[PDB]
RNA sequence: AUAUAUUUAAUUUUUAUAAUUAAUAAUAAUUAAUAUAAGUACGCAAGGAUUGAUUAUUGAAAAAAGAAAGAAGAAUAUAAUUUA
C-alpha cells in the first residue's frame, strides 16, 4: 500500500486516566510545550516507569474533596455524588 | 567482507571475558579488512628475469602476502568467487568452510569440534529432530549451499578468484 | 512481544474509557454492592464521578463529531462482525497437488531459478470434521484425483459413497478457523494461490532402502558423542559419573528417505489456471507423481503474510466469474507471474 | 528413547504416475518455450549436433556500464530443438586467457547468437586441442 | 484443608481401609470427589519451596518444577501426585494396588 | 521477573487458623442477640443489646453525646418499624442526654433522622424550630433529616425543594452546579438509600451474614498485607490515640503521602508464625453464664 | 450422527410433537449399544477392548477414540424429560399413552 | 505450537512454546489477577470490574476465541443532562500554559453545570493541579488576620509553634509587598488561634487547626482553597493578575542553584 | 458521498511531498501573510476559502509540540501545503518555516524549566507563514495588467499583471477574513517594515520581563531577533539585491542580526557570503550553531 | 505409563464429561422450545498502556454458530477481479522511506530547509510498528 | 586381538483422516551486527553517539485401523501405444 505519514511520524501513547484532553492540540506530549519555548529538542529517555506495583485511590472533584459536608443517614455517609460506611 | 553471524557472536563473547567492558563497534570489526598485493609487485616480479638476485626477495615477499590473504579471506562467510585448480571450475563458496582444511587454525579446529557437540546435543534431546533437519533433501541442499569441493572434480584445493583476476591483469 | 501481566489492566493503564460490566448495560463505575451490609469500610461507592463523566462525554462528542480524526479509534466499539476476513484469526485451507515436472526460468534482473512445477488436478472440498465441538478443533478435508470406483479398496470406496462427493484418489486435512469453510463438493481453482505467496508444503521424500551411517548423516555421521557426565575442572578433588548405556538419539545406520518432510515459507513463481499448475523455484527431493500438500504460511519475519501492503486473499475460495471458460481462453493467456524478487 | 522414519501414510505413499496421462506436459514445456521466443528471450533453433559443432558464436552479457562481449567457438550444443532446457557449450580465448562457458538460452541479460549454423570440423578440433593442451598445462603447472 | 492431609483423608476412603472387612488382596473402596482443589491451601513458602523432581528417558532429563508451576499447569496435578505417594506409601508392589485406587 | 514474591492467591493459611487468629487478637464470641458479623465481615450489633448497654452505661463517665448519638442510629430501623414503642427509648435516650450533655448538634439531629424515619414531619419541624429558637443553626445534617423526612412522609417535590433552598441560602449546603441539578442529585440519592419498607430502596435489603465469627480473617481493607481489616486490641487501641493525637495529619492528601503508601516496596517474609500458626490463646470462657431457658426457641432476625 | 443433527440442531420440534419417533429411536440406540463403544471393538469377553476409551499423543486411536456418538441426542431427549418439571404440564407425558 | 495455529506473531511465545493446557482456568496470581476477585481489595475494587480478572502469570492471554454470539451492550449515558440542552465547548491545547485553570476547567459543559446562587457564568473546574504547596501566594488574596495567643504556651506548644511559622512563612510568601496583606493580632484571652483569610471578592475562609497539623500542612489547605477561590473568581467574571517571573522567584532559583550544586 | 468527500479531503494530508504538483505552471509570486504563534488558525482560514477547492493535493497540519517540528535555532524544516483554485485553476504553496527564529537555546535547561514551570502566562511566538501563487501565461485570465495595477493601488499591494483574479480575491478574502490585513505584505512592504525595525534598533528599547543570559534567555522577542526574521523573510521573498543589502547591513548589525543573515545568505544560495559572514564572526556559540546548519566536510 | 500420561489417560474422558455437562446446560434453553445461542459479553476494555508506556492490543475473537451454518451451505460469493489478478507484494516496504532528496530545498546540504513531511532517519530506523492508534498494518 | 546381555539405529509391508497428553520455559538465552543509520551530539583540534528494521541462522521440534508365500516392474521408466 501506498506510504502513510500518520506511519512516519509516531505518537506518545499515554493512558486515558492520565489524558487531559482527547483533542489533537494536546493529543502529543507535554515536554513538547516546554521544548518549543525554550527553543531546544530534548531527548531524556525512560523519564519514569509506573512502579512494581502501582496503586492509587479513588480521587474527585476539586471543590468536594475538601467541602464534603458530614452528612450521614443511618449508618452510612451520604453525600451527593459518593456513598462509605459509617462505623 | 562481512564476518559470520556466529563468529561475530564469539568475538563480542571473548571481547567481554577480556576486557570486561561491552564491546566496541570500531574494535570487533565485522567487515573483515582484506589487502590485495600491490599494483607495483606483481609487475616487479614479472619483468624480473629468473636470473636476477632480486627476484627471489620479491618473491618472499609475495608468497608472504599470498598466505596472509588467506588468513583475512577464512574469517568471512559471504558468497564469494572460488576456483579449483584441478578441473579448473568457477563457483561461489563461502571462504570460512571452504579453506577451512587449508588454513590450519586450532581455534578453527576447536569451533568444528564445538559445533558436532552442540548438533549431538539437539539431536539426541529429541531423535525425530534428526528426521525434519537432517534429510537427503536437507542434506543435499546445504552442500550446495557451502560447496567444500568442485562439482565437477570433487577436489578441495580452491583459490580466491579476486586474487586470481588480480595477478593475470596485471601479470 | 510486549509483557503485559494481569494486574496491570486497571483504569488507570487502559488507553480508551474504562466500562465496568455492572450487569446488562456497562457503566463507568463499579457496581455497587445491593447489599449495604457488603459494604467495606473503606470501599467509597462512588454514584457519579464529574472527572470520569466529563472525560467519557468529551471522547464522545469528539468520536462522534471528527470522524477523520478519530477513524482508528472506532475499534473501541462496532467490531468487524464474524464471518469477513481477519488478518491475524482466519485462516484458509490449502490443496493438494502432484509434482509434475522440473524447468528452469530467469527474472528480468537475469537471475536463474531452477523451479518445480506441480499439477493440482481435481481439488474437491470433502469433508467437515470437528472432534466433540470444541474451538479451534475443526478441520477440512480436501480430496484430489478423481478416480473411478474399480480403484480404490471397499473401505474408503464406503467413505466416498456415505460423503456422496466423487471419489478422489487421495485426501489431506487442513485445520482451520470455522470462517473459512467451503460447502461439501466445491471445486478449487488454483487461482486460490496467489503468485507473489508464501506456500508450506509436505511430501514424501524419495526412498533409499538401508544406507550405511556414512550416507546417511554425511561426515556427521563419522563422529557421534556426547557426555553430560561431571568432570574436574581442576585438581582439588576426584570425582565423576560413567557413561554407561548409550544416549538415545544416537547417529548410526538405518532407514533413509521415506518420510514427511516439509518445507515452510517458500514462494510461488507462476500460476497456470488451464492446466492447474503451480512453479515453485525449490528444487524438491520427493519422485514425479508423490501427493505434495500445499497450505498458507501464517507469518514470517513478525508480519502476518494476508495484509493491506501485500495484498488480500481469495477469502474463502477463489469462485471464477460465469463469463469465464477455461475451454475458449488460450494457455499463454492464462499465466500469471510473481513480481521480481532477488535473492543473493 | 524411540522414533520412526518410514510413514505408511495413505496420502504420502499413494502416486500419480498412472495419472499423468491427462496432463499435456511436453506441450506445457512447448508453450513455455514459445513465451520466451515472443518475450525475446531466446530465438528458436534447429540445427543438429555435428553441424552445429565448430561454429563461431557472439555472446554479449549486458551489463552496466559495458556489456561485455565474447567471441568464441560452440564446442556442443546440448539440444537440436528449442526447449527450456538448451545449453550451449562455447569455448573463447582472450589475450593469453582461454576460458570454457555454458550458455543456456533464454536469459535476457545474455544474448548469444552463432555467427552461422553452419561449422567447420577442422576448426573445431583445432580448437578441442588448443582447450586440451591449456588445461593439461594448467594441471602440470598445479601439481 | 491442607494438601498433605486431605490427601491422606481422601486415600484412607480410597483404597477402603476404612472398612472392617478389608483385605489386602481385594481392592474395595469408596468413590471420593474433590471439590474447590483451585482452593486448597499449603502454609507459607511451601508453594515456592516444595520441589517436584521426575526422571524422563532422555539423559540428563531431570525434571524439576515448583508447586507453583504445576499449579499454574493444572491444579489437579498436585492432588493427583499427592493421592499417589499418599497410596504408593501402602501399595507399591502390585500395579494393580498401585493404580486401581 | 516471572518468580513471585508475594502471592495473593492461593492461599497460605488454612481454616484452624482462622480460630486460633480470632481468638489470638482478643475478640470474643458474642450470641446473636448481642452482634455478629454481617455480609461484609463489620460488626454489627443488635438494637437490643445496643438499648441494653445504653441503660447500663448511660451513668458511667465514659458516655458521651456521640455515643447517645450511635444508640439512636442503631435503634433507627427498630423505630422505623414499630414507631410506636420504639420513640418512647428514643425519647428516654433524648431525656437523659438532656440531663447530662444538654442541647447539641448530634442529638437533635439524631432525634430529627429518627422522627423523618418514624413519618412524623410535625415533629421534624418542631425540632427544627427548637434548635432555631435555641441558637443552634440548622447544619447541614438537618436540612437532609428535612428532605429524608419529606420525602418519607410524602411531602411534594417543592416542599423538599424550599428546605433545599433554606439550606443554601444559609450556607450549611455547599453546591457547586446549578440548583436544580444538586437538588436532582439529592433526591437521586435518597431514593436509593429509600427506607426499611419501600422494596426499592437500599434498606429494604435485609440479607445479613449471620456468623458469629468472620469467614476470613486475614481480609485486607487497604492495599498491602499489613493493613488488616482484623487487628488485635493493643494495635487498636494505638489507633485510637493516633487519630487524636494526630488529626491534624488526616485533613490534608498530598501525593508525597499517596506514592509513599504503595506497599512495592514493604517487606513481605515468613515469620514464624506464618509457619507455626497463630499463637495458641485462650478464649474468654463464660461458665459463669446461666443456663439458657429458652436454647430451644430461635433467635429471630435484628430488625 | 445424521439423525442427531436433523432432529436436534435444525428440527428440535419433532421428538416432542412425535412420542412415537421418540421411543422409537430411543429402542434403537438402546439396541445398538452406543454408550459403551468398547464393545464394538472387543471380539471376546474375556478381554474387553479399550480401542474408544484409550488414546495416546503418539499416534495410537485417533479417528477411533472418543466418538460422540449419541451422547448429544440422549441430552436432548433427558432435556424434554425434564421440561415438564420447568412447564408445570406434562407435553410430551401428555401425549404419550401409558 | 500444534493444532490451529493462528496468523498472530509470538501470541504464545510468553507462556514457552508450546499451545497445551489451555482448559485450565485456575493459575497462580497476584493481587489483581486471577481468582482474587472473591478477596476485597481497595484499589483493585474501584480500578477492575469483577468479570474482567483473568489468567495471571506469563498465560496473559493475547488472543481469545470464544464461541457463541457476541452481546455488545451499550455504551453508558451521560447523567445529569437537559435533553435538547446545547452545552458550551472549549478548545484545550497546549499553547494555553498548564497552570492555566482553563485547563483543568471542563470541556464540554452545560448550562445545568454552572452555579447561579455564586454568580458565575460558567462551570467550575473539575480537577485541582497536585503541587506540594511549601509557600504562600498572596497576589489572589485581599488580606488575612492570624489571631494568636501569646499568654501561655504550655497548652499549644505543637499549636502555638505550627501557627507562628505559618505566619512567618506568610511573611517571606511570594507577594510585591506582604507585610501589607498579613496582619497579626495578639489576643491576651482566647480560646485558640484564629486565622482569617479574606479574598478579593471578600469571602471569609477559616482553615480548621488541629494537634499535629504543620505549618506546611496549613500552607497546602491555605493554597489549595487559594486555587478553588481563584477559579471561583475567574468563573464569575473577575479578572486576576496571572502568576509570572518575580523577585521571589528569583530568590527561589537561588536556593535551587545551592541544592543542585549540593546533589 | 459527503463522508467519500470528506476522506478524500483527509487523505489530501496523508498525500507525499515528491508527487505533488509544485512546479506544474511556470510564473510564480511570493506573499509573507503575518506572522502567527498558532499558524494552524490560519490554516484553517485558508481551508475554509469559497474561492478554492475543499480537496487540496497535499496538506500538512502543523503542530508546534511535536518533536519533529519544534522550531529551533536550527531548522527542524518548513511545513507545505498545497490548494487548487477552483476558476482559474492556480496553485496555492503555503510554507511555515521555523527556521526564522534567531535565539539560542539556554546552557542549563532545568534552571529555565524551573522559571518557567508555574508561569501562568506564555510569551507569544512570532511564526512566519508564507504563500507561493503558482499560475500559468495568462493573457486574458487576469483582465489585462490595468485591473490588476488598480488593485494594486486601491489595496496598497502589489500583483502580477498575469496573476490569475481568483487567486488574488482569494488571497485577500482570507487575509481579511483573519484580519492580518496589515501584516500582510509583499516585499515592496517587508523594505518599508525592514527600515522600520532598522530605525526601532537605532531607538533605545524598553526593559523586558527579565534580561536575557546565557544561562536564562528572554522567550520575548527583542528589536535584534525581529530584523533578523524580517531580514530572512526578505530573503524568503527573494528580493532581487538582497545579497547587497545584507552586505551593507553586516557591520551595523549585531550577533542575533548576523545570524539571520546567515539563515537568509543559506536560503538565498550563495556561498560566498555566507562563508564571509562566518568567518568575520568572533568565535561564539551563534558561530557554532551557524556552522551546524549547513552540511560541510 | 508416565505419571502425566496415567493422569491423562484417566481424566480426559473425565474432561470430556465435564464439557458435556456444561454443553447440557446450554441444550436446556433448547429443550424449553427456545432455541439460543450462547452469549458472550463484549469487552471494551482490551487497549492498554503498559508499564513502559507503550501501546498494548488484545484480540477477542468470537463464532457464531448461524454464521458458521451459513458458510457451510450457502458458497461464498465471486471472488475480486483486481483481487485475483493483482499479484501479491513480494517485498514489505517500510513504515517511512528515508528519501535523503527533496526538491523543494534551494541548496539540498542546508539541513534547514528540507520540508517537514518528509519522515526522518530515526523513524526510518524505529518505526517497524503501527501507530499507537492503528492496530492493523 | 571371538558370535554375548543392557542400551541404541531402524523395520513389522496404501492407515482416506497427525499431534487438544510424555519432548515441563528457550533450537540460541525472541536474536542480531550490518550499508543507510552519522562527514552527525560529543570533542580546541585530531577525531568521534547511543541505536534498531530491509542484507542473515530465527517454522524450533514426534504422521501407529481392513483380509499378504510372483518382480511393490509383466520390467527395453507409456498402466497395455493398433497387436495373428
Ligand atoms: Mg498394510
Ligand atoms: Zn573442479
Amino acid at each position: 500500500l501506498s506510504v502513510r505519514t500518520e506511519d512516519f511520524f509516531s505518537k506518545e501513547a499515554i493512558s486515558h486516566a492520565r489524558r487531559v484532553s482527547w483533542a489533537p492540540h494536546t493529543t502529543e506530549k507535554k515536554q513538547g510545550a516546554f521544548a518549543k519555548l525554550a527553543r531546544s529538542n530534548f531527548g531524556d529517555p525512560l523519564p519514569s516507569s509506573f512502579a512494581q506495583e502501582p496503586y492509587f485511590e479513588e480521587e474527585i472533584e476539586a471543590h468536594r474533596k475538601h467541602h464534603r459536608p458530614d452528612v450521614y443517614i443511618y449508618k452510612y455517609n451520604v453525600s451527593p455524588t459518593h456513598f462509605s460506611l459509617r462505623e | 567482507l562481512r564476518k559470520d553471524s556466529k563468529w561475530l557472536l564469539e568475538e563480542r563473547r571473548a571481547f567481554r571475558q577480556s576486557h570486561q567492558r561491552a564491546p566496541t563497534t570500531k574494535e570487533v570489526s565485522p567487515h573483515v579488512d582484506v589487502a590485495l598485493a600491490p599494483v607495483g609487485a606483481l609487475k616487479l616480479s614479472k619483468y624480473l628475469s629468473p636470473c636476477s638476485a632480486s627476484r627471489e626477495v620479491v618473491e618472499h615477499s609475495l608468497l608472504l602476502h599470498r598466505t596472509v590473504t588467506k588468513s583475512k579471506l577464512v574469517q568471512s562467510s559471504e558468497k564469494t568467487l572460488f576456483r579449483c585448480l584441478r578441473c579448473f571450475h568457477v563457483y561461489a563458496a563461502r571462504p570460512r568452510t571452504l579453506l577451512r582444511g587449508e588454513v590450519a587454525q586450532s581455534w578453527l579446529e576447536y569451533e568444528a569440534e564445538a559445533e558436532k557437540e552442540e548438533r549431538a546435543r539437539q539431536l539426541a534431546r529429541r531423535p525425530h529432530l534428526r528426521k525434519k533437519k537432517y534429510s537427503i533433501g536437507r542434506q543435499r541442499a546445504s552442500l550446495a549451499n557451502d560447496p567444500r569441493c568442485c562439482p565437477l572434480c570433487r577436489s578441495t584445493k580452491a583459490q580466491w578468484m579476486m586474487e586470481y583476476v588480480h595477478h593475470h591483469t596485471h601479470g | 512481544p510486549s509483557l503485559m501481566r494481569e494486574k496491570d489492566r486497571d483504569m488507570y493503564h487502559c488507553y480508551y474509557p474504562y466500562l465496568f460490566d455492572h450487569g446488562d448495560k456497562m457503566s463507568l463505575y463499579p457496581k455497587i454492592p445491593e447489599n449495604p451490609r457488603e459494604w467495606q469500610p473503606e470501599q467509597l461507592q462512588t454514584t457519579y464521578d464529574a472527572i470520569r463523566e466529563d472525560k467519557y462525554d468529551a471522547f464522545i462528542r469528539l468520536r462522534e463529531k471528527f470522524p477523520e480524526l478519530y477513524q482508528d479509534t472506532r475499534a473501541w466499539d462496532n467490531p468487524p462482525p464474524f464471518g469477513e476476513f481477519n488478518m491475524f484469526y482466519s485462516v484458509r485451507f490449502g490443496m493438494v497437488g502432484v509434482k509434475a515436472f522440473t524447468c528452469k526460468d530467469y527474472d528480468e534482473l537475469g537471475n536463474q531459478f531452477d523451479c518445480t512445477a506441480f499439477w493440482f488436478p481435481d481439488n474437491q472440498v470433502v469433508k467437515h470434521s470437528t472432534r466433540n465441538g470444541e474451538v479451534g478443533t475443526d478441520k477440512v478435508y480436501v480430496g484430489a484425483m478423481n478416480v473411478p470406483v474399480e480403484f480404490h479398496k471397499p473401505h474408503v470406496a464406503a467413505f466416498y459413497k456415505a460423503a456422496g462427493v466423487p471419489v478422489k484418489h487421495v485426501c489431506a486435512g487442513f485445520p482451520i478457523t470455522p470462517d473459512a469453510y467451503a460447502p461439501v463438493g466445491t471445486k478449487l481453482d488454483v487461482r486460490h494461490f496467489k503468485p507473489g505467496q508464501e506456500v508450506t508444503i509436505t511430501f514424501q521424500n524419495t526412498d533409499y532402502g538401508f544406507r550405511g551411517v556414512m550416507f546417511r548423516h554425511g561426515f556427521d555421521g563419522g563422529y557421534v558423542w556426547l557426555g553430560d557426565s561431571r568432570w574436574q575442572r581442576r585438581p582439588g578433588a576426584m570425582g565423576t559419573e560413567g557413561q554407561k548405556r548409550i544416549y538415545p538419539g544416537h547417529r548410526m545406520a538405518g532407514q533413509t528417505g521415506a518420510a514427511a518432510e516439509t518445507y515452510q515459507g517458500v514462494p510461488v513463481w507462476r500460476i497456470d489456471y488451464k492446466n492447474s499448475l503451480i512453479y515453485l523455484p525449490t528444487l524438491l527431493d520427493a519422485d514425479v507423481g508423490t501427493y505434495v500438500r500445499f497450505s498458507d504460511t501464517i507469518n514470517t519475519k513478525g508480519l502476518t503474510l494476508w495484509n493491506e501492503h501485500r495484498g488480500l486473499p481469495a477469502f474463502p475460495t477463489f469462485i471464477p466469474p460465469e463469463d469465464e471458460d477455461l475451454s475458449k481462453l488460450a494457455t499463454d493467456e492464462c499465466q500469471l507471474k510473481s513480481p521480481p524478487l532477488y535473492m543473493y | 528413547g524411540y522414533t520412526r522414519e518410514r510413514t505408511n501414510r495413505h496420502f504420502f505413499v499413494a502416486r500419480a504416475n498412472a495419472f499423468f496421462s491427462r496432463l499435456p506436459i511436453a506441450r506445457v514445456q512447448r508453450s513455455l518455450a514459445m513465451e520466451a521466443v515472443r518475450e525475446g528471450r531466446m530465438r528458436p533453433w534447429k540445427y543438429t549436433k555435428e553441424q552445429i559443432l565448430g561454429a563461431p558464436v557472439t555472446c554479449n552479457f549486458e551489463y552496466n556500464p559495458r556489456p561485455v562481449r565474447l567471441i568464441g567457438t560452440v564446442m556442443d550444443a546440448h539440444t537440436e530443438e528449442t526447449s527450456i532446457k538448451g545449453g550451449l557449450k562455447v569455448y573463447a580465448r582472450n589475450e593469453e586467457t582461454n576460458m570454457m562457458l555454458w550458455i543456456p538460452p533464454g536469459n535476457p541479460k545474455l544474448r548469444h547468437e552463432v555467427t552461422s549454423t553452419k561449422g567447420s570440423f577442422q576448426h573445431y578440433l583445432d580448437e578441442r586441442d588448443k582447450w586440451d593442451e591449456a588445461w593439461i598445462t594448467g594441471r602440470a603447472r598445479m601439481k | 484443608e491442607q494438601l498433605p492431609r486431605v490427601a491422606a483423608v481422601a486415600a484412607q476412603y480410597i483404597t477402603g481401609q476404612h472398612r472392617p472387612d478389608f483385605t489386602p488382596g481385594m481392592i474395595t473402596g469408596d468413590h471420593v470427589v474433590i471439590v474447590n482443589i483451585k482452593d486448597v491451601v499449603m502454609v507459607g513458602d511451601q508453594w515456592i519451596r516444595v520441589p517436584i523432581t521426575w526422571q524422563t528417558a532422555y539423559p540428563g532429563g531431570k525434571y524439576r518444577i515448583r508447586l507453583t508451576d504445576m499449579y499454574e499447569r493444572d491444579p489437579c496435578m498436585l492432588m493427583w501426585w499427592f493421592l499417589k505417594d499418599e497410596v504408593n506409601r501402602h501399595f507399591v508392589r502390585k500395579l494393580k494396588t498401585r493404580i486401581a485406587p | 521477573q516471572f518468580v513471585p514474591l508475594h502471592l495473593a492467591f492461593p492461599r497460605r493459611h488454612p481454616n484452624s487458623w482462622q480460630e486460633r487468629q480470632f481468638h489470638l487478637l482478643g475478640y470474643v464470641k458474642w450470641p446473636k442477640e448481642i452482634g455478629f458479623y454481617n455480609a461484609g465481615d463489620n460488626f454489627e450489633l443488635t438494637p437490643q443489646a445496643a438499648y441494653r448497654i445504653y441503660k447500663q452505661n448511660c451513668d458511667e463517665t465514659f458516655w458521651t453525646r456521640l455515643h447517645n448519638e450511635k444508640t439512636i442510629i442503631h435503634l433507627l430501623p427498630l423505630v422505623e418499624q414499630d414507631p410506636g414503642t420504639n420513640m418512647v427509648l428514643v425519647d428516654d435516650i433524648f431525656r437523659h442526654h438532656l440531663k447530662r450533655f444538654g442541647a447539641d448538634h448530634y442529638i437533635y439531629n439524631a432525634v430529627m433522622q429518627a422522627a423523618a424515619f418514624a413519618k412524623d414531619f410535625p415533629r421534624c419541624e418542631q425540632l427544627l424550630a427548637e434548635m432555631r429558637g435555641l441558637g443552634l443553626e440548622p447544619n447541614a445534617q438537618s436540612y437532609v433529616n428535612m428532605m429524608l423526612g419529606a420525602r418519607l412522609t410524602g411531602k411534594p417535590r417543592d416542599q423538599a425543594e424550599a428546605f433545599f433552598r433554606e439550606g443554601i441560602k444559609t450556607g450549611a449546603i455547599s453546591a457547586v452546579m446549578r440548583l436544580d441539578t444538586e437538588f436532582q442529585m439529592w433526591m437521586n440519592q435518597l431514593e436509593r438509600l429509600g427506607s426499611f419498607k419501600a422494596k426499592v430502596g437500599y434498606l429494604s435489603v435485609n440479607e445479613e451474614g449471620a456468623s458469629p465469627m468472620p469467614r476470613d480473617m486475614w481480609a485486607l481493607w487497604g492495599w498491602h498485607r499489613t493493613e488488616a481489616k482484623f487487628i488485635s486490641r493493643k494495635q487498636m487501641i494505638s489507633e485510637q490515640v493516633q487519630n487524636r493525637v494526630r488529626s491534624g495529619k488526616e485533613l490534608v492528601g498530598t501525593v508525597y503521602q499517596k506514592a509513599r503508601r504503595q506497599p512495592w516496596a514493604k517487606y513481605n517474609g515468613m515469620f514464624p508464625y506464618d509457619y507455626n500458626g497463630p499463637a495458641r490463646r485462650p478464649a474468654a470462657s463464660f461458665v459463669d453464664a446461666p443456663t439458657p431457658t429458652h436454647n430451644a426457641e430461635v433467635c429471630g432476625t435484628a430488625y | 450422527d445424521a439423525t442427531t443433527i436433523a432432529l436436534v440442531r435444525e428440527q428440535p420440534w419433532r421428538l416432542s410433537a412425535s412420542p412415537a419417533l421418540f421411543i422409537q429411536v430411543l429402542q434403537f440406540m438402546a439396541l445398538i449399544k452406543v454408550f459403551e463403544p468398547n464393545k464394538w471393538f472387543t471380539f471376546s469377553d474375556h478381554a474387553p477392548s479399550n480401542r474408544a476409551d484409550y488414546r495416546h499423543a503418539i499416534g495410537v486411536n485417533h479417528s477411533t477414540a472418543f466418538w460422540g456418538t449419541g451422547e448429544e441426542l440422549y441430552d436432548f431427549m433427558v432435556e424434554l424429560l425434564r421440561v415438564e418439571d420447568d412447564g408445570r404440564i406434562p407435553t410430551m407425558l401428555d401425549l404419550c399413552t401409558r | 505450537l500444534k493444532g490451529l495455529v493462528y496468523p498472530l506473531p509470538y501470541y504464545a511465545m510468553w507462556r514457552g512454546n508450546h499451545n497445551k493446557y489451555t482448559y485450565n482456568k485456575s493459575t497462580v496470581c497476584l493481587w489483581g489477577e486471577g481468582d482474587t476477585r472473591s478477596m476485597y481489595h481497595q484499589h483493585y475494587a474501584h480500578a477492575k470490574c469483577p468479570t474482567d480478572y483473568g489468567r495471571g502469570g506469563r498465560e496473559f492471554e493475547y488472543l481469545t476465541v470464544k464461541r457463541g454470539k457476541m452481546l455488545q451492550k451499550p455504551l453508558p449515558r451521560v447523567q445529569y443532562v437537559a435533553e435538547g440542552s446545547k452545552p458550551v465547548w472549549l478548545f484545550k491545547s497546549w499553547h494555553t500554559p498548564l497552570s492555566s485553570p482553563s485547563m483543568w476547567e471542563r470541556e464540554v459543559q452545560y448550562a445545568e453545570h454552572t452555579p447561579e446562587h455564586i454568580g458565575a457564568k460558567r462551570p467550575l473546574a473539575v480537577v485541582a493541579p497536585r503541587t506540594m504547596h511549601r509557600y504562600l501566594f498572596l497576589m489572589h488574596m485581599e488580606k488575612v488576620t492570624i489571631t494568636v495567643s501569646p499568654l501561655l504556651f504550655g497548652y499549644g506548644h505543637t499549636i502555638q509553634k505550627a501557627v507562628l511559622d505559618f505566619y512567618r512563612r506568610a511573611i517571606s510568601a511570594r507577594s510585591p509587598f506582604p507585610k501589607d496583606k498579613v496582619f497579626l493580632f495578639y489576643a491576651i484571652d482566647h480560646i485558640t488561634p484564629r486565622i482569617e483569610v479574606t479574598w478579593l471578592d471578600g469571602t471569609s475562609y477559616v482553615p480548621p487547626v488541629l494537634e499535629g497539623a504543620s505549618s506546611q500542612d496549613l500552607i497546602q489547605m491555605v493554597m489549595e482553597e487559594a486555587w478553588l477561590a481563584a477559579d471561583r473568581m475567574a468563573a464569575e467574571g473577575r479578572v486576576l493578575n496571572p502568576l509570572a517571573i518575580d523577585d521571589y522567584k528569583w530568590d527561589q532559583l537561588v536556593v535551587f542553584k545551592k541544592v543542585r550544586d549540593k546533589e | 458521498e459527503g463522508d467519500i468527500l470528506r476522506y478524500m479531503a483527509y487523505d489530501a494530508r496523508n498525500a507525499q511531498f515528491a508527487f505533488a504538483p509544485i512546479r506544474e505552471f511556470p510564473n510564480q509570486q511570493e506573499f509573507f501573510l503575518g506572522e502567527h504563534d498558532d499558524p494552524e488558525k490560519l490554516m484553517e482560514h485558508v481551508d475554509l476559502c469559497p474561492l478554492l477547492f475543499a480537496i487540496p493535493h497535499m496538506r500538512t497540519v502543523v503542530d508546534l509540540h511535536a518533536e519533529h517540528m519544534i522550531p529551533t535555532i536550527a531548522g527542524p524544516g518548513v511545513a507545505t501545503s498545497l490548494y487548487r483554485c477552483i476558476y482559474s485553476k492556480a496553485l496555492l504553496f503555503v510554507q511555515v518555516h521555523l527556521s526564522s527564529e534567531v535565539k539560542l537555546p539556554p546552557q542549563d535547561p532545568e534552571a529555565f524549566k524551573f522559571m518557567w514551570k508555574d508561569s501562568q502566562v506564555l510569551p507569544k511566538m512570532r511564526i512566519p507563514v508564507f504563500v507561493r501563487v503558482v499560475w500559468p501565461t495568462n493573457e486574458r485570465m487576469s483582465g489585462g495588467g490595468g485591473l490588476l495595477r488598480r488593485f494594486n493601488r486601491l489595496f496598497g499591494t502589489e500583483f502580477a499583471s498575469d496573476i490569475p483574479v481568483d487567486a488574488a480575491m482569494a488571497l485577500l478574502y482570507v487575509m481579511q477574513w483573519s484580519g492580518h490585513i496589515k501584516d500582510f505584505l509583499g516585499v515592496r512592504g517587508m523594505r518599508q517594515r525592514l527600515a522600520d525595525l532598522l530605525l526601532a534598533s537605532q531607538q533605545p528599547e524598553p526593559t523586558k520581563l527579565y534580561p536575557g543570559t546565557r544561562e536564562i534567555p528572554n522567550p520575548e522577542y527583542t528589536v535584534a531577533e525581529r530584523l533578523g526574521m524580517h531580514v530572512q523573510y526578505l530573503a524568503q521573498l527573494h528580493d532581487p539585491d538582497i545579497s547587497l543589502t545584507i552586505q551593507r547591513l553586516l557591520p551595523v548589525a549585531s550577533a542575533p542580526v548576523r545570524m539571520g543573515c546567515a539563515k537568509a545568505a543559506l536560503i538565498a544560495g550563495d556561498r560566498e557570503l555566507f562563508r564571509h559572514i562566518v568567518s568575520s564572526e568572533p568565535p561564539g556559540r551563534m558561530q557554532t550553531y551557524m556552522t551546524k546548519l549547513v552540511r560541510k566536510r | 505409563d508416565s505419571f502425566k500420561e496415567h493422569y491423562h489417560r484417566v481424566h480426559l474422558p473425565r474432561r470430556l464429561a465435564l464439557q458435556r455437562y456444561a454443553r447440557q446446560q446450554s441444550l436446556r434453553n433448547a429443550a424449553k422450545g427456545n432455541v439460543k445461542a450462547e452469549e458472550v459479553p463484549y469487552k471494551y476494555n482490551r487497549w492498554w498502556v503498559n508499564e513502559e508506556h507503550e501501546f498494548v492490543h488484545q484480540y477477542a475473537f468470537v463464532e457464531d454458530p448461524e454464521v458458521t451454518k451459513a458458510k457451510r451451505e450457502t458458497l461464498p460469493p465471486v471472488t475480486r477481479e483486481n483481487i485475483w489478478k493483482e499479484p501479491q507484494q513480494t517485498f514489505f516496504l517500510p513504515f517511512a522511506p528515508y528519501v535523503r532528496v527533496v526538491d523543494y530545498p534551494k541548496d539540498p546540504d542546508a539541513k534547514f530547509l528540507k520540508p517537514v513531511n518528509i519522515p526522518r532517519w530515526k523513524d526510518y530506523m524505529q518505526r517497524t510498528k503501527p501507530v499507537i492508534p492503528r492496530t492493523w498494518y
